């Protein structure tokens, strides 16, 4: 029940200094415009519903 | 917790759920969203019968 | 370099990923279709 509030995402724990801030960024932005973040949404949380 | 063993140097990158706040983004940099979704409210429903 | 902060309707691409850099976003969106609604025995 209830509405959606206080909405965020969510994210990578990685140190200040690592230098893989943008070889990911990059990568997730990529796999998320190819749909990839579909595919594994429907493939793993929309198994049945009521 | 894991925030912590990230800290401590044990561990270099996570891949699991975590919601991005100001106070963890103060210490650890944090990357794009995967997905946006809030937090609600769950409550069992009760079935009427007579 | 005609200006240091840009601030406005601009959807996060991957093209515009590496040539500038954006902060968090606060607010999200993304690709959706509009279309006109259509209108539409004891069985059930
Ligand atoms: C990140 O990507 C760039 C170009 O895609 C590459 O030159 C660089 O080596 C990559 N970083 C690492 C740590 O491999």
């Amino acid at each position: 029940t209830g509405e959606l509030f206080f909405r965020s995402g969510f994210g990578i724990g990685m140190r200040k200094d690592s230098p893989w801030k943008q070889n990911v960024s990059l990568s997730i932005l990529k796999s998320h415009e190819n749909g990839f973040m579909e595919d594994l949404d429907k493939t793993w949380v929309r198994y049945q519903e009521c | 917790g894991m925030m912590g063993e990230l800290l401590s140097g044990q561990a270099d990158m996570i891949v699991a759920p975590l919601t991005i706040n100001n106070e963890r983004a103060q210490y650890i940099e944090f990357s794009k969203p995967f997905k946006y979704q809030g937090l609600t409210i769950l409550v069992k429903k009760e079935i009427p019968r007579s | 370099q005609r200006a240091v902060m840009a601030v406005g309707s601009l959807t996060i691409n991957e093209e515009r990923s590496e040539v500038v850099d954006f902060s968090v976003p606060f607010v999200e969106t993304g690709i959706s279709v509009m279309v006109s609604r259509s209108n539409g025995f004891l069985e059930p």
